[PDB]
């Protein structure tokens, strides 16, 4: 080396330093990739816990960041592997809208396509059948059979609702790797935000016992 | 924009101590390898110490080794020289200097205003001319004579140019006997080999005399050449 | 002035026992014990049972075959020097530990004057030399039976008959097979997958397994063409002690070191899985790694510690080989080394991974409790699971080190009777070969089998978290 | 339907192109890639004197 | 209304014309020439600072500095001859699956999936870099930015749109609209006078940066292609896509010359350059390796076979001295 040759070396360690110091502050953050049908509902939920969208909110000492991607209209397989190693996908589903156009039909397939991806093999699902109160009184109006015509049960919201949850969660067909949480998004309560952590600790322990060698 | 002023200047008496402080202000104070340089009242400028980025790494001039101490403190951008027992030959002007190193940087590019604190096996760069009469329009050339091959085996031959105007700070001229300074004429061009450089002023013009100062940065102290003053 | 009046006859019997007799006249005034010729002869043949511990029995002789078989001048009888006494006074205890130099032997100044000719010097014994089959012929006073000269035990433990020696290489064969198995399926299992199976407490685990593995396969470097003998038995024909000596070859130190090594990693890297676990366990879940910084510093650690241990054996040299055990291990003939470089780490082991492993169960039980939300029964399931899973290692490890602390305490008591009980076998030997005798109490193998699988059990208990 | 109309403009702008024939199009390639052999230090490894890696 | 009709007749047109001008089979031309034999790579230096997949390099004219953006949320500036890094830049949206460097060496695009090719400056007082510009109007999402000029740059969006800007006022001077797909890939000229762009449509387009018209429409393609890098004479381009088929298309003969494929090879391409003299093909696989394709016969000479994870960047050096692979390890290796 010479007299500069040091000096730069030197400079070249101390920002390693600073990059490696900010990588470990920045991997402390839980990752929530939020997916989820236009018009589904996305804005209500968003709201209710505080191009690409990135809102930071803190719960129980633990720091969350939402990159809710669908304000953008671009080829999905394309930029989907970029999110890859996040912690969940918060993906809600309108649920009054299984009369409005079939459009449950499309949040399933939209479902079915992001939950056996190749890159999300691993990463647990949380789901949130929001608007449930829209759902609850348009049931008297429009049976389900609109949508599904294989339904064989009551007219009534607490069947319906528990038929369309049970009809979601079997589009994974890797049962054993991925977990899928479910929540019918309560308006004005804060349990969404507490479903949130509770389904992000749930991930983190396993993946923390699994990361110990011991699961 | 860039400013360096230092303060804890006046007349000390002999064996007492002092401290000198730099306060930087308008640029990254905490990523620049801060220097102090000394010029004695009628002689060419002479390294004293140095502070790296971050304070890890430190120097000494050899005759101020153990009798100075250096300090930054980077969240207050200030640049201090605690000086104890003082000599009666330690009667100079004291430039605060930043340094950058890094690949294509510019060391030593801005300097201090100082401030004048008066009392009561390294390389020789023989810069053999001492002064030269020129008058404005013509081209004029420097030489500064190294004792020691300042090539190094990267390619790279460590030796800078300075101009210091009659009662101004001195300001970088070329960066490895190639390189212009950011934002000075184009007039300048430095040129030759190993053990022998050349500062090949063209065009020279008014307001460009002064003393022109070459140093070797291959090895620590840094050792300024003696001065070619241009008189016009 | 070394000779005294006595009437001696012309002798009958013309040898010394070795050398032939160059003279014609002797006397039996010299023995105390001897009065007649015949009984001098009887005295004669009874010394001769000194042809073992050649040692002394070179430098006896001379003056052996001189007091009793003395050369008259005249009616005046000599009298051999000091200096042949002081020759076999010094190295020659073992008749004066036994039985004791007779009066008549014990040179007294009025019995041996001081500066005359011995006249013995032309008798010399040039056939001198035998040890019979509990000794061997020895050239070193380090390596020798310490309680006798010359002589030194053989190879194979004498304690030990054959069939003890059989048996413990055939369950030490059966038992390192197992223990290497095991250990090189979970190597396997881990190195199968190493581009995902890089997470650290599993990689402590898969060290821990690789180590053990190194140990046992380390323990069976015998059964080959000629290893063991190359190993455990020296070139004069006895058993390897204070190694590394300048002279004999570094045939065993490699042995010694490899298994040495193994064994106090695998125990090391034991210690730091345990706490690796614990400083887990307290930040399970808040996503944050502390270990991740210290990572180096575990690997450093664990992999001088041994080290510098093993290599501050090798600087006090007292490693040293065992035929039954077929390996060169620290401290078989002095104890307190064995004792203390051995039961200290695997004690403090035993201290330190106890209680970071009650400290992780403890967490990881209160974590429930502690936790603000509820943790639904999937987790719940695992972390208790797991609990039991640490309850059950942390057990077995405690069961471990308590067996081989009283196998060696077992060891210590019984050897410090069983060194006693061999001398006297030996003694009794001698004894009966002079003029059938077994030891009185010899080490039981079981107790050597229990110290090997408390060993290899460990290796194998390290194996079992692969198993799901 | 002036998507339509655009695109058929461009097509319409694309058609009158002077092609060459691949022969001429292959020979210049050619050409080019072995007048450049020598100054490719990729193709032939050049020793560890010039070599800064 | 039977519009579309009169436009299939046009490209029928099209596809009789550049077939009737074809006659080489360029194999049939290169049989005679003499093979490179076996080239083998070994990767010089490991540059080792990143903490996340990186996306995109970008080789400096001196062919010392290299710039790689990463998903950490950091693109650091490497001196390729003593792995230092010269600069930490800390941007601001993590998410980048682009980045350029000028060719002066003064200024460093960076731009990923919020719309905004943000420039930064090197060359400054004050010592740290600041952003010079937030270039945004696209749509979709930064996909390349190549710089012309320390004033201009291209950026192909994912929005079906390549956009020429001005740096000093930010504003689309020109904006290149042909394509139907998201665009993939774009690579500039020798002469930095007409670019193409590579599409989702599996289609890349000749554009020209003057007026603004796409002059040529090269298809053969089944998928969508994902790299574009022109032959250093400027009248030749390979094109990666994800059918494991990369392709050497004539800007000339206007047709598609020869095909790279293997058929032990499955994996999509992630980045094509060739060699300065233009005899070997780069190819960066999702095999987690880059294949070396003798750009004149199609047989396969190397293997650059180092990493764990597919590679996303590989840049050639302006001098042909070294090559750089970036793969999703975080480490990006100089072969040689
Ligand atoms: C932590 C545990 C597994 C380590 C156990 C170390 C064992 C294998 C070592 C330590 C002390 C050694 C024993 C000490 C001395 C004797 C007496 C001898 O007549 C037979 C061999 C025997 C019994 C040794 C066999 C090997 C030994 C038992």
């Amino acid at each position: 080396l010479s007299a500069e040759d040091k000096a730069a070396v030197e400079r070249s360690k101390m920002i390693d330093r600073n990059l490696r110091e900010d990588g470990e502050k920045a991997a402390r953050e839980v990752k929530l990739l939020l997916l989820g049908a236009g018009e589904s509902g996305k804005s209500t939920i968003v709201k209710q816990m505080k191009g690409i969208v990135e809102t930071h909110f803190t719960f129980k000492d633990l720091h969350f960041k939402m990159f809710d991607v669908g304000g953008q209209r671009s080829e999905r397989k394309k930029w989907i592997h970029c999110f890859e190693g996040v912690t969940a996908i918060i993906f809600c589903v309108a649920l009054s809208d299984y009369d409005l156009v079939n459009r449950m039909h499309e949040s399933m397939k939209l479902f079915d396509s992001i939950c056996n991806n190749k890159w999300f093999t691993d990463t647990s699902i949380i789901l949130f059948l929001n608007k449930k109160d829209l759902f609850e009184e348009k049931i008297k109006k429009s049976p389900l059979t609109i949508c599904y015509p294989e339904y064989a049960g009551s007219n009534t919201y607490e069947e319906a609702a528990a038929y369309i949850q049970c009809q979601f969660e079997d589009l994974n067909k890797r049962k054993d790797t991925k977990e899928i949480y479910t929540h019918f998004t309560c308006a004005t309560d804060t349990k969404n935000v507490q479903f949130v952590f509770d389904a992000v600790t749930d991930v983190i322990i396993k993946n923390n016992l699994k990361d110990c060698g011991l699961f | 924009d860039v400013q360096l002023v230092e303060s804890g200047g006046g007349l000390v008496q002999p064996g007492g101590s002092r401290k000198l402080s730099c306060s930087a202000s308008g640029f990254a104070f905490s990523s620049f390898g801060m220097h102090w340089v000394r010029q004695a009242p009628e002689k060419g400028l002479e390294w004293v110490a140095y502070i790296s980025s971050g304070s890890g790494t430190i120097y000494y001039a050899d005759t101020v080794k153990g009798r100075f101490t250096i300090s930054r403190d980077d969240p207050k951008n200030t640049l201090f020289l605690q000086m104890t027992s003082l000599r009666s030959e330690d009667t100079a002007m004291y430039y605060c200097v930043r340094s950058i190193y890094y690949y294509g940087s510019s060391p030593f590019d801005f300097w201090g205003q100082g401030t004048t604190l008066t009392v009561s096996s390294d390389i020789v760069m023989t810069q053999a001319t001492s002064s030269v009469p020129v008058t404005p329009g013509e081209s004029v050339s420097i030489s500064c004579r190294s004792s020691k091959s300042l090539l190094h085996s990267n390619g790279n031959t460590y030796l800078y140019w300075f101009l210091q105007r009659p009662g101004q700070s001195p300001q970088l001229l070329i960066y490895r006997m190639s390189n212009l300074a950011s934002g000075v004429p184009d007039r300048f061009s430095g040129s030759g080999s190993g053990t022998a450089f050349t500062l090949t002023i063209s065009r020279l013009e008014a307001e460009d005399v002064g003393v022109y100062y070459c140093m070797q940065h291959l090895e620590y102290p840094l050792t300024f050449g003696a001065g070619t003053k241009l008189e016009l | 002035h070394c000779g005294r009046a006595a009437p001696c006859e012309p002798l009958r019997y013309n040898v010394c026992l070795g050398s032939v007799l160059p003279y014609g006249a002797t006397s039996t005034l010299l023995a105390g014990d001897s009065d007649s010729q015949e009984e001098a002869h009887g005295k004669l043949v009874l010394w001769s049972c000194l042809r073992n511990a050649p040692r002394c029995w070179a430098v006896i002789q001379p003056l052996l075959c001189a007091v009793y078989m003395p050369k008259c001048e005249n009616d005046r009888v000599e009298l051999p020097s000091r200096t042949l006494c002081q020759a076999t006074r010094g190295p020659c205890a073992i008749v004066e530990r036994e039985r004791g130099w007779p009066d008549f032997l014990r040179c007294t100044p009025d019995r041996f004057p001081e500066g005359c000719t011995n006249e013995v010097q032309n008798i010399k014994f040039n056939s001198s030399g035998q040890c019979e089959v509990p000794l061997v012929r020895t050239d070193n006073p380090k390596s020798w039976y310490e309680d006798v000269e010359g002589c030194g035990i053989q190879c194979q433990n004498p304690l030990f008959t054959e069939a003890e020696h059989q048996d413990m290489h055939s369950y030490i064969a059966a038992f390192g097979a197992v223990t290497g198995l095991c250990t090189l399926f979970t190597l396997a299992t881990f190195v199968a997958d190493w581009r995902n199976s890089n997470r650290y407490p599993a990689v402590i685990l898969f060290y821990v397994n690789a180590c053990f593995f190194v140990g046992s396969i380390g323990w069976l470097a015998q059964f080959m063409d000629g290893a063991r003998r190359e190993i455990v038995c020296r070139a004069d024909g006895t058993m390897r002690l204070g190694e590394p000596t300048s002279n004999e070859t570094l045939s065993c130190v490699i042995i010694f070191v490899i298994v040495y090594y193994a064994l106090m990693a695998g125990v090391v890297w034991f210690v730091v899985l345990t706490y690796a676990w614990h400083t887990s366990f307290k930040a399970l879940g808040t996503t944050y790694q502390p270990l991740s910084g210290k990572t180096s510093y575990f690997h450093l650690l664990t992999w001088s510690l041994p080290f510098v241990l093993t290599v501050a054996i090798l600087a006090v040299a007292q490693v040293d080989g065992d035929s039954v055990s077929g390996i060169c291990f620290v401290g078989y003939k002095n104890y307190r080394y064995r004792a203390g470089f051995v039961l200290a780490p695997i004690g403090l082991v035993l201290i330190v991974g106890g209680y970071f492993l009650i400290r992780g169960v403890m967490t990881l039980f209160s974590i429930k409790s502690n936790h603000p939300g509820l943790l639904s029964e999937k987790a719940a399931s695992k972390i208790n699971e797991t609990m039991l899973r640490l309850g059950i290692f942390g057990f077995l490890a405690f069961g471990f080190v308590l067996i081989t602390f009283s196998c060696h305490f077992y060891d210590f008591f019984n050897q410090a009777e069983w060194e006693r009980s061999f001398r006297d076998y030996v003694l009794c030997q001698a004894n009966v070969t002079c003029g059938d005798c077994e030891i009185k109490n010899r080490p039981s193998l079981l107790v050597e089998k229990i110290n090997l699988f408390a060993m290899f059990g460990t290796g194998i208990a390290m194996s079992t978290w692969v198993w799901t | 339907i002036a998507q339509a109309r655009k695109l058929v403009e461009q097509l319409k702008m694309e058609a009158n192109i002077d092609r060459i024939k691949v022969s001429k199009a292959a020979a210049d390639l050619m050409a080019y890639c072995e007048a450049h052999a020598k100054e490719d230090p990729l193709l032939t490894p050049v020793p560890a004197s010039e070599n800064p890696f | 209304d039977q519009l579309r009709q009169e436009a299939e007749q046009l490209k029928n047109q099209i596809r009789d014309a550049r077939k009737a001008c074809a006659d080489a089979t360029l194999s049939q031309i290169t049989n005679n020439i003499d093979p490179v034999g076996r080239i083998q790579m070994r990767t010089r230096r490991t540059l080792r600072g990143h903490l996340a997949k990186i996306y995109a390099m970008h080789w400096g004219t001196d062919s010392r500095l290299l710039v790689s953006a990463s998903q950490d949320g950091k693109l650091i500036i490497w001196d390729s001859y003593t792995t230092n890094k010269v600069h930490a830049i800390p941007l601001r949206s993590s998410w980048v699956m682009t980045c350029a460097y000028a060719p002066s060496g003064n200024y460093v695009a960076c731009g990923g999936l919020d719309n905004i090719c943000s420039i930064y400056n090197l060359k400054t007082r004050e010592g740290n870099v600041r952003v010079s510009r937030e270039l945004a109007g696209h749509t979709g999402y930064l996909s390349c930015c190549r710089f012309l000029d320390d004033n201009q740059i291209v950026t192909s969006s994912g929005d079906t749109t390549c956009a020429l800007w001005d740096i000093e006022t930010g504003q689309q001077t020109t904006t290149f609209t042909g394509h139907t797909g998201d665009v993939m890939s774009l690579s500039l000229a020798p002469d930095t006078r007409l670019f193409v762009s590579g599409a989702c449509d599996a289609s890349a387009k000749l554009w020209d940066v003057r007026e603004g018209m796409c002059r040529q429409t090269f298809t053969g393609h089944e998928s969508d292609i994902n790299a574009i890098c022109f032959f250093p004479n400027g009248n030749a381009f390979a094109t990666g896509s994800d059918d494991a088929t990369c392709r050497l298309f004539d800007l000339r003969a206007d047709q598609e010359l020869m095909t790279y494929s293997h058929d032990n090879i499955i994996c999509g391409i992630t980045s094509v350059s060739f060699s300065k003299s233009g005899r070997l093909l780069l190819a960066g696989y999702d095999d987690f390796n880059c294949n070396v394709w003798d750009a004149l016969k199609a047989d396969r000479a190397g293997v650059l076979a180092g990493h764990d994870n597919r590679v996303s960047c590989l840049g050639v050096t302006d001098d042909g001295m070294a090559v750089a692979t970036g793969s999703w390890d975080s480490f990006l290796k100089i072969w040689n």
